[PDB]
């Protein structure tokens, strides 16, 4: 929610990542209850959705290649 | 505070803890 | 029941056009304002 | 109301250093002008036809920029039947899609920050802002142009010029406006470096200095429907029983109907040049018409040149007799068109409507009369307009539109003499410039295409749309002064060598000069495809086709 | 890659992990937060989807210029991803997927119908993935509808050449989980599926019989069976 | 006879915005009778 | 006509205003909380404009910045009604 920079969010959703680890319903409850809460999950839904957006907009720019011949 | 570098250790020292398939016996 | 209800909406259709020729009454109205109108704007614009 | 939707049409205005709607020069040339003496919002330009731009939504360019970018051969001239094709086809049909959200997004109100996407009315060619060319004329700015297939970078951020307003808010019409395009960080303004080609002439670039351009409408939305007169709308006045009417240029103006029919019909055409009228409603703005409604006080304007339709008094003979005035600020020249058929008074008069004329100024109905203008040339032609007091229904002519394909290329065919006339009067004294070598090319083998209506893939020399080659255009090229031009290029690098092709033969260093005499008679055997009049006309200057009938020039 | 473009495969796994198994409480919280203003994740996910591998000119023909073998793990996460926010019965998550705005539908059928134009040797054995994965979202976009609009957002695109497509599938099989039968199996499942809201494709998949492609057909029509079950609601 | 109770209905609604573009005229007769009302009041309270 | 001052009585009508709308709507439209207007002078129409002339010309660092209103209508020059709620009135009283 209060990620600085880059490198602290990238290590976090990692961990977040190894915590779940597919069949532990027993901890999606503790994520579902902490994001019922008032007015704090405008942030993290926003650096979630910011960073498809800055990401979906670099690919249309940068990979642009176009092998039209054998 | 400043340096953020303690934190990202200690985060890596957390998920590595959680990995399987190593430091088992 | 029915019946009453569905005899009830053809006098409502009734009135429905008897309010619809108040409705030609209406555009009359209309149509006499918009006569104004270009009364009052050829008096202003144009000197006849 | 009162607010700013897409499909809306206006023009813009700047201030605060130089004061002038934003106009384009010509239709081949592809630059943005303001002029500061022209005119201003107290009273606009007279060719106000310029400075109209419509709104639109943001058109998305991912397959079209894919095909522009895989269609030019750069190194490996790389070419595909398979990977092209299907290139084309998604581009198509991205041009499609695009196209068919345009009509969904039509009443829509635009708030400060979205991308607005200008188009010109009159050349139907967007405006772009190209980040890598530089502007001509001030060498520390970014160049604009126009651009007819709508180049990326056309898009502009609208954001507002006074601090009363901000992002959210709907934009009010009449209020101060900057606009900078969404990749190029450069608000578009009006700089103060006159060009050399005409006096008045200030170009438009674009970087970090401020001005407002001030959006004054023209025509609201849902007042651009097909069916309706509208104030923009160029009309010819087809009688109901005789034959269209026009303004010719005798030792001085007159206002007559040509008397020769040969079976006219509203269908058919006349000399476009001289029988087209663009309607004018008055509106109690200098801006801001459109949409008669019957009683709205219609006023003509004739398309060749800057006049008016108006009656004023001839030597009497015991008020009368239309005339040519050149001016439309004065009460003379307003009409007014009564129905046929009658309907109520706002009924908001149809496509092809059968009307008829009073002189709303003093009340005098026009009929066509029979007397002559010349008395003493044979076979008379000049058949003058009256106008009487005792209203007929006999004599109530129609109004036939234009549709604006044809004034468009009407407007191309002209701007085309006009560069040819003037490149050929630079030729014969001394030998013009690179640029003004390069220039002239593009328009002699666009003239192909557009005599012929083929589009531009390359290897000119193809010739395979020898189906129908749309007569419309080649009587476009005939009596717009086109090829008697041709004729004048040819004869000109004549005098600058004389004053010979084996001079010519002797160099064989003349390829680009070649390849722009050899595109001449291509030209003119292009207007010859089964056309009579362009075979005499030709025929008639057949003196010295054959003097150089075989050096190089294909002739 | 960027570490823009890398930090995706992280968030789509964490995304993934989030509503995996079940409480669709928390799927739905993916779509629609009740606050003042909502983030529609799972429409911004297929949004990623299409621009990554389309947009639009992916399309009908051309789809083999935007995979190359550094994109194939990040697009199988993201359709797999977006396979997990459709699995098990959420009516309003499916809705999302068909009947939005951009056109995220033609994309995600398309990598099924047509092959792949790089025939690479480390690529035969890793389309089969994004096959097999493309197929089961198909099949969890209509778990279980019985609706007219889904059915003909997704044929609208197909024509009946995808029993074309099937048949010739099942017959590449026989040059010889990540296997070279079961995807067609999953496309005839999926043909079976959208065939009840469609007039024309029923009347060629019963009628096996007088069809040329023996094989497939009858072996898929063998192989497939079709239950009815009550929910707890 | 249900069926034709509701095409009745809905060509009731028809007439329906037919009445509404009337009173959307009546709205007009408010808007400038309120434009004849402050004419008035600006007359009266006001020396010009 | 010019140079807006503070007149210590109000029931003469040269201290009467009138406020006309940004972005227009209607007539008797009971005017918003936070709605920007524009200041007539209705005794004598002459629009509301701030100039820059300074009131005091031999201070230095000039601070005094006088109102002027002149007949043109602009609307650069139209300043908004920032409402104050009674809690803050009531202990300034106070």
């Amino acid at each position: 929610m209060n990620a600085s920079s880059d490198r602290v969010f990238h290590e976090s959703i990692l961990l977040a990542i190894a915590l779940l680890e597919g069949g532990n319903t027993t901890i999606q409850h503790s994520f579902f209850c902490r994001l019922t809460e008032d007015k704090k999950s405008e942030k993290f839904f926003k650096v979630f959705y910011d960073r498809m957006k800055v990401a979906q907009q670099e690919i249309k720019a940068t990979v642009t290649v176009n092998t039209s011949d054998l | 505070e400043n340096e953020e570098k303690l934190c990202i250790k200690v985060l890596q020292t957390l998920r590595e803890m959680m990995t399987k398939d190593r430091g088992y016996g | 029941q029915n019946e009453l209800r569905n005899l009830q909406e053809k006098l409502e259709s009734t009135m429905k056009l008897v309010t619809n020729l108040s409705g030609q009454l209406s555009e009359l109205k209309d149509q006499m304002t918009e006569q104004r109108k270009q009364k009052q704007r050829i008096g202003l614009l144009g000197h006849p | 109301s009162s607010f700013l939707h897409i499909g809306d049409i206006c023009s813009l205005y700047a201030e605060g250093s130089t004061n002038g709607f934003i106009s384009t020069l010509g239709l081949v040339d592809d630059r943005c002008v303001v002029q500061p003496e022209a005119g201003d919002l107290n009273n606009p330009p007279k060719k106000f036809r310029d400075c109209l731009f419509k709104l639109c939504p943001m058109n998305r360019y991912s397959a079209q920029k894919q095909f522009w970018k895989a269609a030019k051969p750069g190194a490996n001239s790389t070419t595909d039947a398979v990977l092209l094709n299907k290139l084309h086809h998604a581009a198509d049909l991205e041009k499609k899609q695009n196209e068919t959200e345009n009509r969904k997004l039509l009443g829509t109100v635009i708030q400060y920050g979205n991308v607005i996407q200008l188009l010109h009315l009159k050349s139907n060619k967007y405006l772009t802002v190209n980040k890598r060319l530089p502007a001509l004329l001030e060498k520390n700015a970014m160049r604009v142009t126009l651009d007819e297939a709508g180049n990326e970078g056309s898009w502009f951020y609208i954001q507002p010029f006074y601090k009363l307003r901000s992002i959210g808010d709907s934009v009010v019409i009449g209020d101060k406006v900057v606009l900078n395009p969404v990749n190029a960080g450069q608000p578009l303004h009006a700089s103060s470096h006159q060009l050399v080609d005409n006096p008045g002439c200030n170009e438009v670039n674009s970087v970090n200095c401020n001005t407002s351009w001030k959006i004054v409408l023209f025509m609201k939305w849902s007042d651009n429907k097909d069916d309706i007169l509208k104030g923009g709308d160029v009309v010819r006045l087809f009688h109901a029983e005789q034959e269209k009417f026009l303004t010719c240029d005798e030792h001085r103006k007159k206002q007559h109907v040509f008397l020769r029919t040969t079976g006219r019909q509203s269908a058919t055409s006349a000399t476009s040049s001289k029988a087209l009228w663009e309607v004018e409603v008055v509106q109690h703005d200098p801006c801001r018409g459109g949409a008669g409604y019957w009683n709205s006080l219609f006023r003509f304007k004739h398309l060749a040149t800057g006049h008016y339709l108006a009656a004023e008094v001839d030597p009497d003979f015991e008020v009368y007799s239309l005339v040519s005035v050149p001016e439309g600020n004065d009460i003379s020249s307003i009409f007014e068109l009564d129905p046929t058929t009658l309907r109520g008074g706002d009924s908001l008069v149809p496509r092809n409507s059968y009307v008829r004329l009073r002189h709303l100024c003093t009340n005098t109905w026009v009929h066509s009369t029979n007397i002559p203008i010349d008395k003493e040339e044979e076979k008379p032609v000049m058949l003058k307009i009256g106008t009487s007091p005792l209203k007929e229904d006999k004599e109530a002519f129609a109004i036939v539109p234009v549709s604006p394909a044809e004034v468009r290329d009407l407007d191309f065919a002209n701007d085309a003499s006009k560069v040819l006339g003037s490149i050929a009067g630079k030729l014969e004294k001394g030998t013009i410039t690179q640029n003004e070598r390069r220039s002239v090319t593009k328009l002699l083998e666009d003239l192909v295409y557009f005599v012929t209506g083929g589009t531009n893939s390359g290897q000119d020399v193809l010739e395979v749309v020898f189906s129908k080659p749309n007569r419309e255009r080649q009587k476009l090229m005939r009596e717009q002064n086109i090829l008697k031009q041709i004729f004048k290029l040819l004869q000109a690098p004549f005098t600058d060598c004389g004053d010979l092709r084996l001079e010519e033969l002797g160099d064989q260093r003349h390829a680009p000069f070649r390849h722009i005499c050899r595109l001449c008679y291509r030209v003119l055997r292009h207007s010859q495809q089964d056309y009579r009049k362009n075979q005499e006309y030709i025929a008639k200057q057949f003196g010295f086709m054959q003097k150089q009938i075989g050096y190089d020039v294909l002739a | 890659m960027s570490a823009v473009i890398t930090i995706m495969q992280p968030i789509l796994r964490f995304l993934q992990l989030l509503c995996e198994n079940h409480n669709r409480d928390l799927q739905n919280f993916l779509r629609c937060q009740n606050n003042k203003t909502n983030y529609n994740l799972v429409c911004e996910t297929l949004q990623f989807l299409d621009c990554i591998c389309g947009s639009t000119t992916g399309g009908l023909g051309l789809l083999g210029l935007y995979i190359n073998e550094k994109n194939v793990a990040l697009i199988n996460q993201t359709l797999e991803s977006l396979t997990e926010y459709c699995q098990g019965p959420c009516h309003e998550n499916q809705n999302c997927i068909a009947t939005h705005e951009s056109n995220g539908i033609d994309i995600i059928t398309a990598l099924i119908l047509n092959d792949i134009n790089p025939l690479g040797k480390k690529r035969m054995d890793l389309v089969l993935e994004l096959k097999n994965n493309a197929s089961k979202l198909l099949l969890a976009i209509m778990e279980s509808r019985h609706d007219s609009e889904n059915a003909e957002r997704i044929l609208y695109n197909m024509r009946p050449k995808e029993l074309v497509e099937v048949i010739k599938k099942a017959y590449m099989q026989g040059e010889v989980a990540a296997s070279p039968r079961n995807v067609g199996h999953n496309i005839y499942i999926l043909a079976h599926q959208l065939a009840r809201h469609n007039k024309e494709l029923q009347t060629m998949l019963k009628p096996g019989g007088q069809v040329d492609g023996d094989e497939a057909l009858e072996f898929y029509a063998k192989h497939t069976a079709q239950i009815e079950i009550v929910r707890l609601d």
